[PDB]
């Protein structure tokens, strides 16, 4: 019914979007095992 | 400056990158999996 759950386009995109910056922080910071 | 704090923070936010990531991969079918015939199973 209206209490339904639907998937939109747009709501998936920002899902990625957030996961890769997670990403970056994550080669980011390791690629300064020796700078940092 | 506990450096291996820093190192800890690095593994932990691997795992939950996987975990994050692995229902990300899941939503996407289920987005595909409502186009053909319906969706079958309304869960």
């Amino acid at each position: 019914g209206s209490k339904a759950f639907i998937v939109t386009d747009e709501d998936i995109r920002k899902q990625e979007e957030r996961v890769q910056q997670v990403r970056k922080k994550l080669e980011e910071a390791l690629m300064a095992d020796i700078l940092s | 400056g506990s450096p291996e704090e820093r190192e800890r923070m690095i593994k932990q936010l691997k795992e939950e990158l996987r975990l994050e990531e692995a229902k990300l991969v899941l939503l996407k079918k289920l987005r595909q999996s409502q186009i053909q015939k319906e969706a079958t199973a309304q869960k």
